[PDB]
């Protein structure tokens, strides 16, 4: 309805939050974080079981995930095992830090939005009180301030914080899959049989968050 | 805990409650409007 | 940090305060009551 | 409309809490937390005195609790102390992790519920203040605001937070019981006298919250 | 000036208690608080916590000065206290130093755990009292909104409902939290007393020089929250 | 007129005093007050004068109680172990004393706003309950507003700044006592004045004092 | 709205409380560091890496690099120069931490001063009630105090503290890179290996997103 839309209020909230976040993050970092969130929302993380099946299917022969694609490309390049381990660990740590800082950006947005909503409703209350002769026509003048507060609360609780939590969850899943792929490529380079590695691979799948599934 | 903006919000809302109670303490309510409001509220709550 | 229930408290206050604004929508200012209210406030604050 | 307002308040509070938690936790994690809460509420934990009596009984002789059965099977399988201790510690860590995750799930529920109550309150108050000249329209809005605040408070303080602390207390009890079983198994494997191990296990009766004498 | 501060504290507590006293409003708060607490503590543990609170609020601790005097007078020689009597009996019965040390340290840890549990129970009560007061206030608001008849009965009726909230605050900042704080203070005092008894009993059993143990007792006296009194 | 002022003062200050007296004994509170008084009228001896005095004694071989104690112990106690132990004991005693005073004043600072909110609620209940007598809502709002304002003022302008100043004084006193410790230890070891003067330079730029340069 | 009295009250209360917390000289040093971290820009890490590679090929604008070169000229072992650079890095880190702390104190104190000013204004208006039509606007200016605090607690002081902490992270990264470059130079390592080592720092805990 038109009683829940206000250009000035959304301008105050979004402009204040953006200005405060830009104090601690460059614009390129913010765009990178938004790209991270979009990729983590639109694309689904590959199942670890599917990755294990693909690894054990490709082990005896000697493609969807780009990490294993770069792993097999480097294996064809025939680098030393130390080089493989270093490159894979560096990529995993880079992805981990990238997701962590995306989460930090979105948590900063979520923590800043309600304070800006409170500033906006303070401005609305001052504007209402400066134009009151009798306490009769102060309905919408309060509704706009409460609208600013509601915008702040909604953006903080249902838009930015859920994105940060989803980013953390996606970081955990990506770390798990990256570790599985790294172990698989190490085993393939070693040349061991497909079955022996699967004996110890599945012990730690249900780590931390997944501990509740069993 | 909770962010301090929540504490500032609570303090400001309590202050506005005190002020509005003062404003109402010397105002007269229209009886018909109050009856309509009472009927609507009673219907809304069951 | 703040007490965990403070949120609800703020909510409650806002709730009640908005109700009072509603109670002021159909109100009618009475000058005399304002007069003794102002007198009582002046007496209470020691002025 | 009388039931419509209750449905709207329930929708706001519970749907918002569920959506925000589901963004935080896997949905199967939510099932696991619900199941562990149901187990911790419907069932009573074994008394540590009964466990001590059973342990000293097997010690003198040399099982409904599953952990005790696993320990007995490990002892009878001819394994050294190190592997049995490591396996028991791994099981204890798994139980602690499950109970910590359940506590986290319900703490997240209890933290999100008041925020949804606040959002519903603000929505209802804006609906009231915008429709000031419509007597038929402020009733439902006021009812939505008040009932969503009350539901947020009730769910946060009476349903989700006490379940979280109940899960924490059950975690403490489970850790104490599993540690007692591990200590008894280690004492039996070592081959100490029943009396000394009985006194050592009864020393655990005054650990933590059990001081009620 | 001490009498003035004591009088002001007593007067504040008296007026706040008279504001507390008015039957149902406190009943909802206490019932909700008790129900929420019982998910963490069994009724036996809650009654034990109340027993500990009563013993701490009715019986004064033995001051360290009299304990030091008694310890040194037994040391020169070679009673109403319970732990000191138990320790004295334990050494007179004839035992090694290690077993007496273990037994008395176990008793000290038991007292520390009991006082910590009482503090935790009353802090849980303090944490949960205002939320239950607010729930009661909201239920009263729902009732008064669903029984909207007279404008002149809007003021007082609401004032009743909000009253519940007030009680919660009064019960949270002036009853449960002060009792938890006093329990913590009593725990610290009893820990200091029992540690002094430990040191004195160990010195007596080991036959150390009374002067060095007196210096040790004074040094233990001159630390902690007592440091402000000097 | 006077009644509402004394009622608000009674609520705020009496509640704070009652809670703190449950927390801290009366003698400890008076000791904390004495600490605050001695730390608000006596400026701390700045470290540069202490360094000048220390190098003066080093070159050779009043107006400072700690230095008097140190020199008196040095004349009698030949070994550095006893002097070091006793002076470290004095340093720890001063640190704990200032920390306890800061704790007392911070306890006051946290307790006061809760009493202000309680007074606000009492005044609000009185105003709502009367709502019709002019002579009965003036005092009620006087109590509410005055309790809120007194709580805020005492929490943020009397007690918290005093505690923070006490922490500053504790830091300055710790630095001064440590510098005296280094001076006495160097004079016991017969160190050169120049090397100890160079050593104290990084001690000057410790923590807060690093902002001045 | 604009009110000189309200902003004066907020700033005076905040300054009084902070001057109770910190000293005047420390507050002025904090303002100086804020100005230096705002009106200036930190050198890009890539530029510093290229500069160190240039000195690696040859065998000086930043003050830390100049100090490292000077300690390198006068035949100093690795331990002494490492200790000096670590001391300088720790001093800069602690200075930035102090600036962050004082601006955090300002941000925490400003809203409370705003609330106190609002309450005093409301008390004054209540004690001097004359005209009903002025009960609304009067409190308005009182509320102007609270709003001011909010703004100063969220748009100025907290963003300034966050910017100071970010600049602290940037400066410690730059000085760690300079330390590694000086260590490589005194070790006489190859330009390419040290170039790769320095480029390994380009993905630190805040610059990974630009990739």
């Amino acid at each position: 309805i038109g009683m829940f839309v206000d250009v000035t209020s959304i301008l105050i909230v979004v402009g204040g939050s953006i200005f405060v976040v830009l104090m601690k993050f460059t614009m390129g970092q913010f765009f990178g974080a938004t790209k991270i969130a979009g990729k983590a929302f639109m694309f689904k993380a590959d199942e670890p079981e599917d990755l294990i099946a693909k690894i054990v299917e490709m082990a005896d022969a000697a493609i969807n995930n780009t990490f294993m694609q770069k792993g097999i490309d480097l294996l064809v390049d025939g680098h030393d095992a130390d080089v493989v381990r270093a490159a894979l660990k560096k990529d995993i740590a880079l992805t981990d830090e990238r997701h962590t800082q995306g989460t930090g950006v979105f948590r900063a947005f979520g923590d800043v939005a309600p304070a800006m909503g409170m500033i906006g409703t303070l401005v609305g209350l001052v504007a209402m009180l400066s134009n009151m002769d009798d306490p009769k026509a102060i309905g919408p003048a309060m509704a706009v301030a409460l609208l600013t507060t509601l915008y702040g609360a909604i953006l903080s609780n249902m838009v930015f914080f859920p994105i940060a939590d989803k980013l953390s969850l996606r970081r955990d899943q990506e770390t798990l899959n990256r570790r599985l792929i790294m172990d698989g490529v190490l085993a393939i380079q070693d040349g061991q049989n497909p079955r022996v590695i699967d004996s110890y691979l599945k012990n730690y799948l249900n780590e931390g968050k997944r501990a509740l599934e069993i | 805990g909770l962010p301090l903006w929540m504490g500032t919000f609570a303090d400001l809302m309590s202050l506005l409650m005190c002020f509005f109670v003062l404003l109402l303490s010397f105002s007269e309510m229209d009886v018909l409007k109050f009856k309509q409001i009472a009927g609507s509220m009673k219907f809304a709550f069951g």
